[PDB]
């Protein structure tokens, strides 16, 4: 295109926009010229890297610390080969819904930093030798995504810089870096506002989907007031980074060859699994933790707490963060019903050290009062809002709600918010604090000592600052799950009030993790795919949401069906049942040969070696949370996977799983709409008024021994 | 072209609420702006606030920020603003006012409206001044009325406005019970002791009382 | 969060004067700065905008000055519809503020005021109050001293200066004192003396009379 | 001032039951009452439920649980000997789920009295060697436990395995180094923020003033500490081990 499609009738213009969740965001969109020949030096990954910056002195930093800005994206949008986009998308908060000029204004500020220090260099070299190792070390790729995008630069790209794609740059251009920044204007502003509170106001509606905006473009004021208020506050550029490593080399295997993660330390305070990288070689490493806690889960009130706690306290050194996730490290912090979950992922430099001030920083932490206030009112905005989502997510909901021991629900979660003071709160967090458990899993180029001392550090800083002392092996406890009466089926219903679409769930407690039941589940599950995928969305074109599966909870397997429709619920009920009679046709339908591909699949299905160290940290992560341990339950399984036969399913669909069954344990949830060949007689089910009075005559399942 | 109409403003005992309009006739809102503005009688200027109907932009000032409210109809391009929890410092003459295009351009201005906030509504007390023989020094007297406790000013005049040459009205005082009180004199001739008595005029606009008072040796 | 310094409070100077009025801002601004006029009873006016710029319908005898901090209205020469309140103000994002005022008067001779005073009415005596107002007329300028005399024993703290403005006819100023006590103190206290100094009446006089 | 005048035997009304009914139910209280058919004395006895969640968390809330009502009851005791003196007895005990609360004795001062020991135990203040004597006297009485006859040893390991939770003597005996008195002073107002209160009313009264007098205490106790009902999902038993 010789043109660009912003052709001055729309530039220097304001949009409205009412969205559909209730969020508050404003655009900022800049058209641009061609870098695509600029690939050689590329400024605009620079000026990304400068825009959304969060560094001392920075003014998303101020912004934050004013409390003004939740979060924001800005930088380069892709376009077409003639021009390109240039976007800024930032959240608001209250005030940052009234200032909007003024945070424009903050924009300006950082454009006047910019302009005042000019081009940097240091900068670009840092950052280039920080593509440099990240281009440098790279594993091996995923053959799916990877050949799309490099086939989108296929076009653009000699056969010798397909690889070297943009993750090397020749020169500085300031001259460039200057004349976008001069393209970077008042004169260039596109402004796209997002509020709710649109109401009578935005007539212009959208023809495809129907949004509504209205133009009302800003007077000269404010724009002439923009360029000659041109002013540096309290801004500072930020500074070198430190946290570049020279580790780079490979430690050679001891004589502790383990395929698996050994308890290398055990404490009554803490737990340690440990296992070195054997295929990927890297000097990379992967760090899991679990915080134990029984007071996680006692009442809404405190677990309510302890989100905002963790929530407000990673905000706190995120902006300190922010080099680190920009240098490769990843992390993740997160609460659980049982407690919080620390994971730790990148480069062997500086973990211990960054660590020890992340277990200072959550350990020794203060707290400001309308940072309280707003975290606060924005969760208590994300409680609420948990009344309009989709009934997949919905049932969801309620499936781990009812296939648990105990569970707190979000109405009690929205209504004890209302006595929340900071007193009670700072108060009460190192009583909480006061004594807990970590159990952690740690992989990647490290010796056993120096975990050992890791470890060590950890807890040494946690008793030096809360005198924490460890937890009774009484209360180490798990959560439960629901016993049935062994025939009975129950259902009850929940009315959506916004979606026209109705939901249900069928579930299906089989029996605990034996090595039988798991093979019995996953064949099974593996047959019924492909004629439900046939029939039922497919040709019954019923919906879109048709899934089936597994539930491994509580140390129990289950089965579980999940289906979101827009139907009568027991018209649904129907043809889910003639489904049944479908598959119990198809049993029989089987042949010898498709048993045998139809095994084959399953076994090179469940059997392979992993393509990522978090891929399979994930899956020991989830033995660790179940606390299972059994390491070789693959091959255990596929030597149980070839002693299998057809009658073995029939006498596990009789019994188990058919419509005649003494050991059925069948049970259905509705989720209503908004205004909600051979079928035999179902049994009567009863409406479920309180699910604690549900339970209540219910019993509860033992636990697993541990392998 | 340019029209700003601000009306509404009353009278209120103080910890009510109120609610005052500008009408911004001529031009849009959707245009450059308008502004609230504080003037205290006898004393200086505050900004109080400044909405831009055409980004819902509100600004308000520090002090009192949060307990009023401001809105605005753009379908008639007009603004409001609620008022609330009313105290006894904020009974002045209030403007609303336009910024035009400009860097700090505030060119037009409004009507103005009336901010009343007191406990009671009285009428005066008049006493009238009594020059007599010992006030009788040169060539030079006057004669004037005491006007007491009352409660929006008094226009005063003589003989209903006959000599209005000498004649100074001191502006009143709003005392410790909320009433006001002032005395307006006019200077008159020696040969004016006892000749002619004049009759200071009351004329209290809100109370509607209206005492003609005879000034007399 | 910048305040203003409108210097000086006021002055007094005639028709055709050079009148330079300086406001300093506590911070380094830049020129974001209105000038103002309002006369008495009337909507107030944009001399100056931007500190520097002249708003256009408006005379330019008048000039604005950015100097740092220094900003400063100057006046070529003065006119007789210029006698009016003045302001400045800083805008930003920031809650805009003010000046101090500064009411523009004239330059006139020393006028000395005609000093009264006005025993309380006979009914005032009956509801057991006496209010006894000493009155300033004709002086030139407002800037006086009225302390009142009781059996010539000084009184404050019940009385209050209510002094006018530049005369429309004439360019003097009214003073008027009120002593304010309870009946108790009338026929106690005969001599109700009203000792005056104003810059005329360097010398205090004392206007008193017995009942 | 506990010598009573009240001696006057209520005849029975339209509430002609042999059992408690439930004469008042709300979401923070449930009321049971029943006169005296076959006794017709004076006298009366009242039974009351403290329900809170709180009692069985940790050792530390038992510990405290047990030091509050125990320092607490010994508080108002030196009062209370002209009360048991005049023939009214009473118990305070603490469970694994919660506090009990009897009123015993005649029809004079039961409302009287009960709101003044209302009034007492929601607002109360600590000495620092009361808290002592109480604390290690209370630890003579935790290692007296290992020394005491064998069947109360056996029905303490009978109601240990067959419940749900149970917290041993011996980490109670290990968890009085760290109590202090201010993290007892601030859970306590913690502990009462929140609870159930379930009462039986027996004796010589009427429907009405039952009604009025469980009135008074549920209004005191919203009164002080701003008591709210409970949730019948936190509303919990244990179950037993199969």
């Amino acid at each position: 295109f010789p043109e660009h499609p912003f052709q001055e009738e729309h530039l220097k213009q304001l949009y409205k926009i009412v969205p559909i969740k209730d969020i508050r965001n404003l655009y900022v969109t800049f058209p641009i010229p061609d870098l695509q020949k600029y690939y050689k030096s590329n400024p605009g990954h620079y000026l990304g890297h400068l825009i959304g910056h969060e560094g001392p002195g920075s003014l998303l930093s101020e912004l934050k610390s004013k409390g003004w800005v939740n979060t924001l994206v800005g930088g380069q949008k892709e376009g077409a080969r003639g021009f390109m986009f240039f976007i800024i998308n930032v959240d608001l908060t209250e005030e940052g819904l009234l200032h909007v000029e003024d945070i424009i204004l903050h924009m300006f500020q950082y454009i006047q930093k910019l302009r005042a220090e000019g081009p940097q260099e240091w900068v670009f070299q840092e950052l280039k030798d920080l593509n440099a190792v990240a281009f440098r070390f790279k594993d091996k790729e995923r053959p799916r995504g990877y050949t799309s995008k490099i086939a989108g630069i296929l076009h653009y790209y000699p056969l010798e810089e397909v690889l070297t794609a943009e993750y090397l740059l020749e020169e500085f251009r300031p001259d460039l870096i200057e004349m976008v920044l001069d393209k970077l204007r008042p004169e260039n502003v596109r402004v796209a506002i997002v509020s709710k509170s649109f109401e009578g106001k935005t007539d212009r509606t959208e023809e495809w989907y129907g949004t509504q905006y209205k133009q009302e473009a800003i007077p000269d004021e404010v724009i002439k007031k923009w360029q000659n208020a041109d002013l540096n506050g309290k801004f500072k550029l930020p500074t070198k980074n430190e946290f570049i490593p020279t580790n780079f080399e490979i430690l050679p295997l001891e004589k502790e060859a383990t395929p698996y993660p050994a308890l290398i330390k055990d404490t009554a305070m803490s737990k340690l699994w440990f296992k070195q990288d054997d295929k990927f070689f890297l000097p990379k490493a992967n760090l899991n933790f679990e915080f134990f806690s029984p007071f996680a889960y006692v009442d809404p009130l405190h677990s309510n707490m302890a989100y905002l706690y963790l929530e407000l306290l990673k905000d706190s050194l995120n902006e300190y963060a922010y080099a680190a996730e920009l240098a490769g490290l990843s992390y993740d912090l997160q609460n659980t019903i049982y407690g919080m979950y620390l994971s730790v992922k990148g480069y062997n430099d500086k973990q211990p050290i960054l660590l020890k001030k992340i277990i200072e920083k959550m350990a020794t932490f203060e707290i400001d009062e309308k940072r309280f206030e707003i975290i606060k009112e924005a969760y208590m905005r994300s409680l609420n809002n948990f009344r309009a989502e989709q009934p997949h997510q919905h049932a969801m909901y309620y499936l781990r709600l009812l296939m648990t021991e105990v569970a707190w629900t979000k109405d009690e979660l929205k209504e004890a918010l209302d006595d929340v003071t900071l007193p009670r709160l700072k108060a009460f967090i190192p009583q909480l604090l006061s004594r807990l458990h970590i159990e952690a899993l740690l992989h990647g180029n490290i010796t056993k000592q120096a975990a050992l001392g890791i470890m060590q550090m950890v807890e040494d800083t946690l008793i030096e600052h809360a005198h924490t002392k460890p937890l009774l092996p009484s209360q180490l406890v798990r959560y439960r799950e629901v016993q049935l009466p062994d025939r009975g089926w129950f259902v009850y219903q929940q009315r959506n009030e916004v979606h026209n679409n109705s939901g249900i769930e069928i579930y299906y407690q089989t029996d605990m993790q034996s090595t039988s039941e798991n093979m019995f589940l996953e064949l099974f599950a593996q047959i019924i795919s492909e004629p439900a995928f046939n029939t039922l969305r497919t040709k019954e074109q019923l919906g879109y949401i048709v899934f089936s599966g597994p539930r491994r909870a509580n140390g129990i397997q289950g089965l579980r069906f999940i289906i979101q429709s827009e139907k009568p619920p027991h018209y649904l009920e129907s043809r889910v049942e003639a489904f049944l009679i479908t598959m119990e046709k198809s049993i029989e339908d089987m042949t010898e040969e498709a048993f045998q591909k139809h095994i084959q699949a399953l076994a090179i299905r469940r059997l392979d070696k992993p393509k990522k160290l978090s891929a399979e940290s994930a899956k020991y992560w989830g033995e660790i949370i179940s606390q299972q341990y059994n390491f070789d339950r693959d091959n255990t399984e596929v030597a149980y996977l070839k002693t299998l036969t057809k009658e073995d399913i029939i006498k596990f669909y009789k019994e188990m799983l058919a419509v005649d069954a003494p050991r059925r344990h069948k049970v259905s949830v509705h989720v209503l709409a908004r205004e909600m060949s051979q079928a035999p007689a179902l049994p009567q089910p009863e409406v479920i008024q309180n699910m604690t009075e549900f339970k209540r005559g219910l019993p509860l399942f033992p636990l697993v021994k541990p392998h | 072209e340019v029209q700003l109409v601000e009306s509404g403003g009353g009278l209120v005992q103080p910890g009510g609420s109120l609610r005052l309009s500008c009408a911004a006739s001529g031009f849009n809102i959707s245009s450059s702006s308008i502004h609230w503005v504080r003037q205290a009688p006898g004393k200086g200027l505050e900004w109080v606030a400044s909405i831009y109907s055409y980004s819902g932009s509100t600004y308000y000032a520090d002090s009192v920020k949060g307990r009023f409210t401001i809105s605005a109809d753009t379908s008639k391009n007009t603004a409001y603003l609620q008022m609330n929890s009313l105290r006894a410092e904020d009974t002045a003459v209030y403007y609303c006012a336009r910024h035009y295009s400009a860097v700090a351009g505030l060119d037009y201005w409004g009507q103005g409206t009336l901010v009343t906030v007191f406990n009671q509504i009285k009428p005066p007390s008049v006493f009238p001044l009594a020059p007599s023989s010992k006030s009788t020094s040169g060539g030079t007297a006057a004669l004037g009325c005491l006007v007491k406790d009352y409660f929006e000013p008094v226009t005063v005049s003589w003989n209903s406005g006959a000599l209005t040459s000498g004649v100074h009205t001191f502006p009143a005082v709003l005392q410790s019970s909320g009433l006001y009180s002032l005395s307006s004199v006019v200077t008159v001739p020696s040969s004016s002791l006892g000749t002619q008595t004049y009759i200071c005029n009351v004329n209290h606009k809100p109370s509607n009382t209206k005492v003609d008072k005879k000034v007399e040796p | 969060d910048i305040q203003m310094t409108q210097s000086p409070s006021s002055l007094s100077a005639s028709v055709g004067d050079r009148v330079t009025i300086t406001c300093r801002a506590s911070q380094s601004v830049s020129s974001a700065v209105a000038w103002y006029q309002q006369k008495p009873g009337k909507a107030p006016k944009l001399l100056i905008y931007s500190a520097s710029s002249l708003y256009s319908g408006v005379p330019s005898r008048f000039s604005g000055s950015r100097s740092g901090t220094d900003y400063t209205l100057t006046i070529s020469s003065l006119q007789p519809e210029d006698f009016a309140t003045y302001y400045c103000q800083q805008s930003y994002f920031n809650p805009i503020t003010f000046g101090q005022g500064t009411k523009v008067e004239i330059k006139r001779t020393v006028a000395a005021p005609s000093v009264f005073i006005f025993p309380p009415s006979d009914e005032q005596l009956k509801s057991g109050t006496a209010s006894v107002v000493c009155l300033l007329n004709n002086f030139y300028p407002r800037e006086a001293k009225v302390q009142w005399k009781v059996d010539n024993a000084l009184q404050s703290g019940n009385s209050q200066e209510s002094v006018t403005e530049q005369d429309s006819k004439d360019s003097t100023y009214s003073l008027s004192s009120t002593l304010t006590l309870s009946k108790a103190d009338y026929e106690k206290h005969k001599v109700y003396a009203c000792e005056v100094t104003h810059q005329g009446l360097s010398s205090p006089v004392t206007k008193s009379f017995n009942r």
